[PDB]
């Protein structure tokens, strides 16, 4: 949530001063490129920041489609049973077996609702939170997680390393964003006539937002070939929409 | 991140549009006609949010946060006289200035700036009224030409007004014009403050919904209230995602955010499904359709609200909300057969995006066929095409001047040449945005910063 | 527990009773992946086969308490490597096999010398229906590439290579289907039925056993099987190098269809080929005659016979 | 695996009409295409994914398109089957009612309206997944008929090089129309010869005589022609929708069938059936019997080639021998192709109402023999003769066969070409000589 309110802040300020510049530009020929080089740094902004989205969104999506199976199948588990009379365990070596006895389908030779107390409650609350541990995207430092291909480093720790670059680049567009306010200032207070290291600043800072784009994209078709290796049909969705 | 919307009807188009939509929130919120919600003011329990639309003075009175301005008071009278006590009588503005002199942008212009004290105040009144505001959804109703002068003064006092807000306008662009030369005059003097001020900007042409109001209903014969009733459906859709809040998007600015990639790529493209909500609904459970059937419809041409032209068109930033009982297989499913029959760039890496909302509990349920309905908002230069043939008319007749003797008059400028020298400047910039929009079609446009940093 | 239920699914599951399209759509589905596993040793990651095997049974009806509980495996040793370990004959194709862990108190009747029966007349039947679809899809490619139905420019090559292909894959197809048939028929089917007809108000669950373990022994003791291993093991070859021969003449003919003696050359390098192996396959048809005239068998072995004589 | 009906002219739309009313009387899927089947037993035994699609209301909507220039016909197979038919899937060609019965016309309109075909086509195919050919059913007589089989047996061959093509072409009968029907038929066996994969021949005469032996009225009526259509084409597809152990896809059928692209040219036969008693010795026997054949012999001794029998009944194997004895021993094949006889019993459909005379075991048969030839040659005679003798065919032309007649005349002679070089081949097959170029 900090790097979505960073990035809407951002968004929100470049959007204002860009109206800035459209109200009283004038003609202002000698801000074309400049206006055009600040459309192309927030069309990357967008692009980093629906990237973040769209894994926040992935994530949200996960943490509530277990909830949803929390609360129809254990908060709701009496309610519209699930039917299925055969319980089944499997194992690493993709062996099935059956757990406990066989019932029989409901034939008793014959010539209220099934809730759960507090210590049932307890446990499935805590068996819910530990199935939302155990996701890899989620499972941070562990030795049972498999680091990616081609990068040694586990997913949540590239994952880590991406909230990172995208919190340096968060910051240096706040440094690009104060840089164009001040040449926005030196243009209402004269005409094309200073500024000249405002706009040196303006410069390196764009070099150095397309330099860390760069970095960030190689990080990501590093991040994607990792989920396209690593064989789970979620990790594949989710780098062919990245892709 | 999440602020109140105040809807602005302007024009007889927009006005309509305005209680159409006014009249299918209150069905969905169980509201009513007479303004006071027919839901007993004991169950506060309420999965929606009336608060961003509807001002709660009393506890089962809902003021919904709109203002109404036209100059045929007729219109206003009507929709007053339906909804008794709905409306609020306050925001009604008709300045006495009676029936509008002609079809011609600089009127409508000319009676916004005289009036702009009263409009601006009753502004200041319904900002007043709220704490927490986010920006305003203009109704341009670019087809009329008072309608499209007052919009495009509504803008320009509201872009330094309030340069804190994010502006949406909607504009209803007919199929053919019977003055096509003060059509196109008043549609190019509209989409120029478009460009300039307006943030966002979503066309409807009137030719799609024609076609869809002739397909999906039974009686051959248009009219134009359910004619409209189509956009409030499209509005009262779109913002579904801020009425209901949803998990993913549940503000205006969030959902523009990846809508708008740049301030000068404000135009979208809408579509939808057979509606269900309209007039005639009861041929739609006879199609045996699921969300990847729905997802195709919304891709598919004959579905959209605009004329789409499409030749090979070149996508920027697709978008979907899908309401209803909505299966994450059949997303998936549906992602992947899109993802390998839509135009990308090659350029951006940006997919298409899903979104999934709820459903309202107090609107009646559908048949398993068309339960789950879906919206698609898609980032395509097929507007340029729509504003071409305008352009191409004024480039056809502008060589001549013709009925310049009806733009001179309440502007101000009254003599031919200043208004000859703005319809020039307008002219310009149009291109300008259409040779941007050409532009960003390829893929130098992302190239232009990486030749040279 | 429905017993007529679950010698259905089994008989579904194992010997492919009303059961042929499914194991057909799972083959042509995994054709590749097969071929593949087979070529390969056994460092070749079956992820894919099995995510295919379980998103199968995923989509299955949880109803077939057999079909979900049906587990996939792969085996160190082929079909006539475990065929000459069981019998007393002799022999990297082949590894996959399924298998059924009967529950309590179904196990004890159910036993595991009748699951190692299921698996190998499963595992003969999948080597029968894959060689039957690669006959098809051969077939298929003869019948729909222009590239092999286009003639011209004074062939005088269409006759002797096409037409000596077509009738050699005419022969190995009434050879190949009419065993099929014949077994499914007079062994498969009858078997079947009588599976149908013996629990008709039965008496004694050990005496259903000891019929089923009985007609599993006939089926597995029946001599056209045992007779037929030694030679479907080069039969097997033998379609094997008829179809990468058809390959190598698909991706010949883009290159042959049109001016040098070296075009000449490797077309006569190709029909000599062709040649041999039809000279080879006849004269094995003829062994395999010899063998079964030899062999004490006889409707079916006679339409065998008038199937496989030449005219 | 999955196959779409194409319902060519009126003919066309009348046994695709017949063949989905069989289909759902059989799989219980009604008039109203919901399943009448009860939902508490889902354990199926048939295959109605390659010829239905089941909807989320469990209605299945038939797998088939309708391509006609008369929409009379469509509409009135509407009105019979309200609620069964999608009205996506009918092509009109929106130009009003059909005008002129020559292969010129329906050509011009197939090629002006490919477009709304194609992309009809293209929706069906994408629909589902797993897809291998397609299933026409039309009458090379009808002018219309045979301009729209063409074009879109052009476009299947030239858009979907992989999926397999089957037709069933019903020949005309002696009439009075055949001097301007042949045209059509002779165009329509070209484009047969060029591009189809396969095609099931029908005699309309022998489908009329045939008629008049097993009804009592003898005013044969086309429906009644289209039933036993449908009834013939249910007996042959019998073995792909009730598939159990050995096939299951047409396929193989067309493998063990069809030796060789140049003959895929069926004739069909069926018996007995209405529209026990006879044990299948006997009804083989039928079967062998040119009394019970869909399609004219006019041939003592036809050279079989290649022969396959589904058996539809409880049978068992000792009569099966004998009339399998009693067919090596009467039918004759050549001294260079092999003697295959191919049975597949077919099972029946519990869910199909009890056909009349209850218990009587029924066989369908298709072979590869010289009694087509016969048909061909009498169709390329008669075509000869008129047009050699009356050049009338010149003023009945659209488009680009009527910009100028001469193109129309080198069609035609490059078509009775290719249909002689056909029957050539044919009588060659016949003799031994034809793999002389191996042995
Ligand atoms: N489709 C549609 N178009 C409308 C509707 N109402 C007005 N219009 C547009 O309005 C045009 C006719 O002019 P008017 O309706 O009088 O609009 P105006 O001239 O600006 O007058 P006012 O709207 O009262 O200010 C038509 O070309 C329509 O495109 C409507 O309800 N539906
Ligand atoms: N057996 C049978 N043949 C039919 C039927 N309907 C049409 N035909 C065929 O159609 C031929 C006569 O021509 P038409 O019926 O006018 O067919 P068409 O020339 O294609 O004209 P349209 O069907 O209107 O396009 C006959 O020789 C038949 O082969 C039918 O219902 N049953």
């Amino acid at each position: 949530k900090k790097n979505n309110y960073f990035y809407q802040k951002e968004m929100l300020k470049s959007n204002d001063i860009i109206r800035s510049f459209k109200k009283i530009r004038g003609y202002n020929p000698l801000i074309r490129d400049i206006i055009n080089k600040l459309s192309r740094i927030s069309i990357l902004r967008t692009q980093f920041q629906q990237f973040n989205s769209k894994m926040e969104s992935y994530y949200l999506n996960c943490i509530i489609e277990e909830n949803f199976k929390e609360m129809t199948r254990k908060l709701q588990r009496t309610e519209n049973k699930s039917q299925n009379q055969f319980d089944l365990i499997r194992l690493n070596n993709g062996t099935i077996e059956l757990n406990g006895i066989l019932t029989p389908k409901a034939e008793v030779l014959t010539k209220i609702e099934k809730t759960l107390n507090i210590d049932e409650l307890e446990s499935v609350h805590n068996t819910f939170l530990t199935n939302i541990l155990s996701h890899k995207l989620f499972a941070t430092n562990t030795s049972e997680i498999s680091v990616g291909d081609y990068s040694g480093q586990p997913y949540p720790t590239s994952l880590v390393l991406l909230l990172n670059s995208v919190y340096e680049f968060v910051k240096v567009y706040c440094n690009l964003n104060d840089i164009g306010y001040e040449i926005f200032i030196k243009m209402n207070l004269n005409d094309h006539e200073a500024s000249n290291g405002l706009l040196g600043k303006f410069n390196t800072n764009l070099k150095e937002i397309v330099s860390q784009y760069k970095n960030f994209k190689d990080r990501l078709y590093i991040f994607r070939a990792d989920l396209k290796n690593d064989g789970d049909e979620e990790l594949f969705l989710l780098s062919k929409s990245l892709r | 991140m999440g602020g109140e919307i105040i809807t602005l009807q302007a024009g007889q188009c927009g006005n309509h549009v305005g209680k159409f939509l006014w009249s299918q929130l209150a069905k969905e919120h169980a509201i009513g006609t007479d303004g006071l919600s027919q839901l007993p003011d004991s169950s506060t329990e309420r999965d929606d949010d009336t608060k961003p639309f509807f001002r709660e003075n009393s506890r089962n009175k809902f003021t919904p946060r709109a203002i109404m301005m036209d100059s045929e008071p007729s219109v206003i009278a009507d929709v007053e006289n339906t909804f008794r006590g709905f409306f609020d009588p306050r925001n009604t503005w008709v300045a006495s200035d009676g029936a509008s002199a002609g079809n011609s942008w600089a009127n409508g212009y000319d009676i916004g700036t005289r009036n702009q004290d009263d409009i601006l105040n009753k502004i200041d009144k319904e900002i007043d009224s709220t704490d927490n505001f986010e920006g305003f959804q203009l109704l341009h109703s670019v087809a009329g030409g008072t309608g499209s002068g007052l919009g495009s003064n509504l803008l320009e006092a509201l872009c330094d007004r309030y340069p804190k807000k994010i502006l949406t306008t909607y504009s209803v662009f007919p199929a053919r014009s019977s003055e096509v030369v003060v059509q196109s005059y008043n549609t190019i003097l509209a989409l120029r403050r478009l460009i300039e001020d307006s943030d966002a900007t979503v066309v409807f042409d009137n030719a799609s919904l024609l076609n869809i109001s002739g397909k999906v209903f039974r009686n051959p014969n248009i009219d134009l209230q359910h004619t409209n009733q189509l956009i409030s459906t499209i509005i009262s859709s779109v913002t579904n995602s801020i009425r209901f809040p949803s998990y993913m998007y549940s503000s205006m600015s969030s959902i523009y955010s990846t809508l708008i990639p740049s301030p000068e790529l404000h135009f979208l493209s809408p579509s939808f499904t057979p509606f269900t909500s309209d007039y005639i609904h009861d041929d739609i459970a006879h199609k045996g359709h699921s969300s990847y059937d729905v997802m195709l419809d919304l891709l598919d041409p004959s579905n959209s609200l605009v004329s789409t032209a499409m030749n090979n068109p070149t996508y920027f930033n697709v978008y979907n909300t899908i309401i209803g009982n909505v299966e994450p297989r059949q997303i998936s499913r549906a992602m992947t057969k899109l993802q390998q029959r839509i135009k990308f760039p090659s350029w951006s890496s940006s997919a298409m995006h899903v979104n999934i909302g709820r459903r309202s509990p107090y609107l009646p349920l559908q048949p398993n066929e068309n339960e789950v309905s879906g919206m698609m908002l898609s980032n395509m230069s097929t507007v340029v095409n729509v504003f071409e043939n305008a352009c191409n008319t004024f480039d056809k007749v502008f060589a001549k001047g013709a009925f310049l003797n009806n733009y001179n008059v309440g502007d101000l400028f009254q003599s031919m040449q200043n208004v000859q020298d703005e319809f020039a400047e307008s002219r310009e910039v149009v291109q300008s945005l259409m040779e941007d929009y050409v532009a960003a079609e390829q893929d130098s446009y992302l190239d232009d910063v990486l030749v040279d940093d | 527990y429905d017993l007529i239920n679950v010698l259905k699914h089994l008989q579904q599951i194992f010997l492919g009773y009303q059961s042929g399209h499914n194991v057909l759509k799972f083959l042509t589905k995994n054709m590749g992946e097969l071929t593949k596993h087979y070529r390969n040793d056994n460092n070749a990651n079956y992820d894919k086969l099995l995510q295919n095997f379980e998103l199968e049974r995923q989509s299955e009806n949880p109803n077939n308490l057999m079909r979900q509980l049906l587990m996939i495996q792969f085996d160190t040793e082929t079909l006539p490597q475990v065929l000459s370990h069981y019998l007393q004959i002799y022999p990297a194709i082949y590894h996959l096999k399924f298998d059924i862990n009967i529950p309590y108190p179904l196990n004890i009747i159910i036993s595991r010398t009748c699951m190692i029966k299921y698996q190998i007349i499963l595992r003969y039947q999948l080597v029968l229906q894959y060689h039957s679809r690669l006959l098809d899809e051969t077939w298929m490619d003869l019948n729909k590439t222009p590239s092999w139905k286009y003639r011209g420019y004074s062939h005088t090559v269409k006759r002797r290579i096409v037409r000596a292909t077509r009738v050699l894959h005419a022969k190995m197809n009434h050879f190949i289907k009419t065993i099929m048939e014949y077994f499914n028929q007079n062994v498969i089917d009858k078997e079947v039925y009588s599976l149908e007809k013996c629990y008709r108000n039965p008496t004694l669950a050990v005496a259903i056993q000891n019929e089923l373990e009985g007609g599993l022994t006939n089926i597995m003791t029946n001599r056209c099987l045992s007779d037929l291993i030694p030679l479907q093991l080069q039969i097997f070859d033998i379609v094997y190098k008829f179809c990468k021969f058809i390959k190598s003449m698909r991706a010949k003919l883009c290159q042959l269809d049109p001016q040098e003696d070296a075009a000449l050359e490797l077309i006569q390098k190709l029909i000599e080929y062709i040649s041999n192996a039809s000279s080879i396959f006849r004269k094995c048809l003829i062994n395999f005659t010899q063998e079964l005239s030899t062999e004490k068998f006889a409707a079916g072995i006679e339409r065998v016979l008038y199937s496989i004589v030449p005219p």
